[PDB]
């Protein structure tokens, strides 16, 4: 039921942790086969806590390990 | 193996694996997440006009 | 399937897919003509299907009786 | 523009194009290109393997070993 | 063990057929069944093994 | 010479090695202790013959007459009936290929020797009950169901001689399903009438019911035959298919889905359409169309046979075709793995029902851990004779400890208690044998939870006895004598 | 194919040394191979000092090179 | 072949080393067709630290090397 | 496809550089379809020459075909 | 795809590929080892319900 939980999380803003170690929070619009989702309002800390803003970010599923 | 879920003919940046990045206009996607970039400016800005990026090193692209 | 060769002296000796040759030692048959032969030999054959008819009427019982 | 047509145009042009190793800036491939396979496997012809570059002839590179080629 | 073998007379009957000489079964408390159409639909091109093969031929009763 | 032997001179190939059996000797989690039991002439001995021919490569059944491996007495050969129960220790693979040690206690099916079966019910942990499909439930099957419930053992049922529904009775396959379901319902009704516990219910969906033909080498559960479809088509998951096969589930090929309601009239169930009807078509193609459509049918099943194998008679050729199709016997092994517990797991109700000191005594928990180290508690019930008939060998399982050859050891009889010490008598151990029916394997150390022949303890023992350490002994009680059914 | 069978015959008749991608060189009798290049070796000493192991199964993703 | 031997040796206590340097020694309870396995009574040694006892540990293909036990004949699975 | 390049590399010398900086040059014996190659009489460094060696499917960053 | 049955309701401790350790009660898992766990407390933070990919989970251990 994880795919239905991921499909039910659309339209909201959630945070996630990168596989390198970074953390980013944003709101997704579309999802891909390999979890290469497109999201906006990305508050990218750039793996050091320095907050930066991004929009319409399409990040592959290999970069982000799990939600946070 | 499919194309990305974002289709594109607009100025956007893309940080690759290892910390490298490009900034240019997208031309198209591939099944192995390979992208074609026109006027790719390096964000680390050298350009060669046309750039081909494989999806194995592709990490995160943002507008 | 037995109509051609039923009354020969050596029935299928000339054929090669049925007998081994003219020494006429081994034979391999097919099931429809085997069922035909089984139907044709109905008068000289038993009606029993198991040896339970020969309970005290078989060879070991007769050896014990002797 | 799909990357297959761009790869075919780069193979037909056979120009010196700088290609970086897969998240590895210590090795760069910039030189003449001889052929490309269906799974993006490349065979070169005396390309520059810049660290310092030293062309030798036939060099085989994997499809996922290329990070950015321009 | 008793050979309960039924001899058939007419060849018009099927080779596998409930004879009147056999006593009827007359079968008259729940089974651990899965949920109805919850999941597990069968994929394409799977089948019983001998679907195109008929159940019995004319030589089956003779054999 | 006294030729009561039927004894092999040398050991066979047996596929695996003896040191692998010695490595699997000591695990006590991959080992199952199984009594095969049922009515007279229900194919238990032929089932052990199929397991032996699967295991032993150079041992083959003759074409005309049935081999009988466990019937080693010449009285059983002349009479044609089982008389004395025989143990066989074998290594068997499951559907997943994991090897398991199996202690199979082939028992006579005549009710007058039914006490012999109870001796096996002292030693084993699980019961496999054989029922003929044509005969149905008989007197000794009901009596052994009652005795297996009252001895508190796991019960699984295989239905042998299903070919008698096909070749002998010529039933339609829906009526064959009705007969099999009637047999399963009668056995479940007998168990529910006898057992106060309702946790155990026999069903093919739960993996409790096998289907077999021991003269044609057919043995399958639903999981093994769904594994046969899984090897034919790798897309499916065979566990959900085995859950969806039996019990009035219908298949819609338009939706490709299994429903509890029949989609059309004259639509068979999933067990009839997927299992029984290809078996009917295989046996009909062999016995009726051996020269016309048999190689086409064998090519549809992926089975290739040589030219000399197609020249065989109908019964050995059908046995060869079913052996090539179903392969090795794996559904029965998976039944005994996932429905008969280990000696480590199932040791506690055995010591609860058997030991007079009970599990509350300290040696009760010493035996309840099934430890190969510590006290040496063994229980010998059955006794076998040699070829000359001079001396006897005791046979029994080891509940705790290890036995060594040459080790002095104490035997305690039935009249032994904590104040009467005249039943105690001390002997050495000559040799230790792993007992396959026609050859014995010399071993040195036998751990707990495993069956063993003891040589040299035959003097102070009458019927059964308990075997204990002579020095370092304690207040060791006696296992209960065998309460017989008759 | 046949080269892998010859390598398995050499590892049965002698000691084969395989250097994995995790900077470990294991010398021993390699018993079994796999389609995913997984190697099962018997009585293998792995140096990364050489530590001895009875039976070692390694996936082919972590392997790098092998020789007789 | 090697996966068949890993499924066949899924009873005795074995030691599995991950790619991250984590080594866990315990009794294998269930091993799937992939490299995912379940172990019990695992005396798992931490990465350059002390070991801890885990009741049930489940491991994708992150394990690099696995130390199979000595119960392996020449034709047990060959 | 590198199938013809693998077929033409039989009995010929080539060099391969690993991802860990190990370059080995020698006569190629056989190469699999997933670029799993085995060689013979190869000299390696990262080392020396040992004879016949094999490589993994993707253990080499670049292979310099001699 | 088989470890989700034994840990259907019990809480578990998960180790991600980034070195993070979390504790939470798993609810369901996908066929590609994408496991959904509620009340995933970061080790000190709280994240609640979160879904982890198959390649993300380096190792797992049973907590509850
Ligand atoms: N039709 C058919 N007959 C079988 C099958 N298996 C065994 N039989 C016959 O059943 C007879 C009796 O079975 P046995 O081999 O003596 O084994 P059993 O049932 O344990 O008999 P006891 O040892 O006396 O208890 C054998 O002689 C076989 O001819 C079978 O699968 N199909
Ligand atoms: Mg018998």
């Amino acid at each position: 039921v994880p795919i239905k939980v991921l499909h039910e999380a659309e339209g909201h803003i959630v945070t996630c942790e990168t596989n390198t170690g970074e953390v980013y929070r944003g709101k997704l619009i579309e999802a891909e086969d390999n979890m290469n989702c497109q999201m906006s309002n990305i508050t990218v800390t750039y793996r050091d806590g320095r907050v930066a803003q991004l929009e319409q970010v399409y990040i592959r599923g290999s970069k982000i390990r799990f939600l946070i | 193996a499919h194309p990305p879920e974002l289709k594109m003919d607009k100025k956007l940046s893309l940080k690759l694996n290892g910390g490298r990045h490009v900034q240019g206009i997208l031309r198209g996607f591939d099944p192995f997440m390979n992208l074609v970039i026109d006027e790719c400016v390096e964000m680390a800005q050298n350009n060669i006009g046309m750039v081909v990026i494989r999806g194995n090193s592709i990490i995160m692209l943002e507008a | 399937p037995v109509l051609d060769w039923f009354y020969d002296h050596q029935p299928l000796r000339d054929s090669r897919k049925y007998v081994n040759g003219s020494t006429y030692q081994r034979w391999q048959f097919t099931l429809p003509m085997m069922s035909t032969l089984y139907r044709l030999a109905n008068q000289l054959l038993t009606d029993l299907v198991d040896d339970n008819y020969f309970y005290l009427f078989d060879l070991k019982a007769f050896f014990t009786s002797k | 523009v799909q990357p297959i047509n761009l790869i075919f145009r780069y193979l037909q042009n056979r120009s010196r194009i700088q290609v970086w190793l897969y998240e590895q800036v210590n090795m760069r491939i910039e030189g003449c290109i001889i052929g490309f396979d269906e799974y993006m496997n490349l065979v070169l012809d005396d390309a520059e393997e810049i660290h310092s570059r030293k062309q030798l002839g036939r060099i085989m590179l994997k499809g996922d070993n290329i990070t950015l080629l321009q | 063990p008793n050979v309960v073998f039924i001899k058939t007379e007419d060849p018009d009957l099927p080779a596998f057929y409930f004879d009147p000489l056999i006593n009827p079964i007359s079968h008259r408390s729940q089974e651990p069944l899965p949920d109805d159409d919850e999941e597990f639909e069968l994929p394409e091109f799977v089948e019983p093994f001998l679907k195109d093969t008929p159940l019995y031929t004319d030589n089956t009763a003779n054999g | 010479t006294k030729k009561f032997t039927l004894m092999e001179q040398t050991l066979p190939v047996t596929v695996y090695e003896m040191d692998f059996l010695a490595d699997l000797m000591d695990n006590s989690e991959l080992i199952r202790n199984v009594t095969l039991c049922g009515h007279l002439h229900h194919g238990k001995t032929c089932f052990v013959d199929c397991l032996i021919e699967q295991t032993h490569p150079e041992i083959r059944k003759r074409y005309d007459q049935d081999l009988c491996y466990t019937d080693i007495l010449f009285t059983e050969q002349e009479r044609g009936v089982g008389i004395k129960s025989t143990p066989v220790t074998v290594v068997l693979p499951d559907t997943k290929g994991k090897s398991y040690l199996f202690n199979i206690m082939d028992t006579p099916g005549h009710v007058n020797f039914s006490d012999e079966v109870t001796a096996g019910l002292r030693i084993s942990d699980g019961v496999v009950l054989f029922i003929d499909a044509a005969e149905g439930v008989m007197l000794n099957t009901e009596r052994l169901i009652k005795h297996a419930v009252q001895e508190r053992l796991a019960v699984t049922v295989c239905i042998n001689k299903i070919d008698r529904l096909i070749l002998e009775l010529k039933l339609p396959p829906t009526d064959a399903y009705y007969k099999l379901r009637h047999i399963v319902d009668e056995v479940n009704g007998l168990i529910s009438m006898y057992s106060t516990d309702e946790n155990l219910i026999l069903s093919p969906l739960l993996g409790n019911v096998c289907f077999s033909s021991s003269q044609y080498s057919i043995c399958f559960t639903l999981g093994s035959f769904a594994k046969i479809y899984a090897d034919t088509f790798g897309d499916i998951n065979y566990q959900e298919f085995a859950k969806r096969l039996w019990g009035d589930i219908y298949f819609n090929p338009k939706t490709r889905k299994f429903t509890k309601k029949a989609p059309t009239s004259s639509s068979q169930r999933s067990f009839v359409e997927f299992i029984l009807e290809p078996l009917y078509k295989i046996l009909a193609q062999v016995v009726g169309d051996v020269d016309t459509s048999l190689p086409r049918t064998l090519d549809e099943l992926g089975i290739h046979l040589t030219k000399e194998e197609l020249k065989l008679n109908i019964r050995p050729l059908l046995r060869l075709v079913c052996k090539k199709f179903f392969g090795e016997f794996t559904g029965f092994v998976d039944m005994c793995v996932q429905h008969i517990p280990s000696p480590k797991v199932g040791a506690k109700p055995k010591i609860e029902h058997t030991y007079t000191g009970g599990v509350d005594s300290d040696l009760g928990e010493a035996m309840s851990d099934c430890d190969p180290d510590g006290p040496l508690m063994c229980h010998t019930t059955k006794m076998y004779s040699t070829d000359d008939g001079v001396q006897f060998h005791a046979f029994g399982r080891v509940l705790s400890g290890t036995i060594h050859a040459g080790q002095p050891v104490k035997v305690l009889g039935e009249n032994y208690t904590l104040e009467d010490e005249e039943d105690s008598q001390i002997c050495t151990v000559g040799r230790l044998w792993i007992s396959v029916a026609r050859y014995h394997i010399e071993v040195n150390r036998v751990p707990a939870g495993n069956w063993v022949l003891i040589e040299g303890v035959d003097q102070p023992i009458v019927k059964t006895a308990t075997i204990t350490e002579p020095r370092g002994n304690e207040e060791a009680q006696i296992f209960r004598p065998l309460k017989f059914n008759t | 194919g046949p080269l892998s069978v010859l390598t398995q015959s050499v590892k049965n008749n002698t000691q084969v040394l395989i250097n994995c991608r995790n900077n470990k060189k294991l010398l021993g009798r390699v018993k079994a191979f796999d389609r995913h290049c997984n190697m099962v070796l018997e009585n293998v000493k792995e140096m990364w000092k050489d530590r001895y192991i009875s039976k070692m199964f390694l996936r082919g993703d972590s392997v790098i090179v092998v020789l007789r | 072949k090697l996966v068949r031997f890993l499924m066949k040796l899924s009873h005795e206590t074995v030691t599995i080393e991950l790619k991250n340097g984590t080594q866990v020694h315990g009794t294998i309870t269930g091993v799937d067709v992939s490299m995912n396995t379940h172990l019990k009574a695992v005396k798992m040694t931490l990465k350059n630290r002390e070991p801890v006892q885990l009741e049930t540990l489940s491991i994708g293909n992150n394990i690099r090397y696995f130390i199979l036990p000595d119960s392996l004949p020449l034709d047990t699975l060959l | 496809n590198p199938k013809p390049f693998l077929n033409g590399l039989t009995g010929k010398p080539v060099m391969v550089k690993l991802k860990w900086g190990m370059e080995y040059k020698g006569y190629l014996v056989s190469v699999d379809g997933y670029m799993n190659m085995q060689l013979a009489n190869t000299e390696e460094y990262i080392s020396g020459h040992l004879g016949e060696v094999l490589i993994r499917c993707n253990n080499v960053l670049y292979i310099r075909g001699v | 795809s088989s470890k989700m049955l034994q840990h259907i309701d019990y809480r578990m401790r998960c180790i991600l590929q980034d070195g993070r350790i979390f504790i939470g009660t798993f609810k369901a898992f996908d066929k590609h080892m994408n496991l959904i766990l509620c009340d995933c407390d970061e080790f000190k933070r709280v994240l609640g319900l979160v879904l982890l990919r198959g390649e993300n989970l380096v190792s797992m251990t049973v907590e509850g």
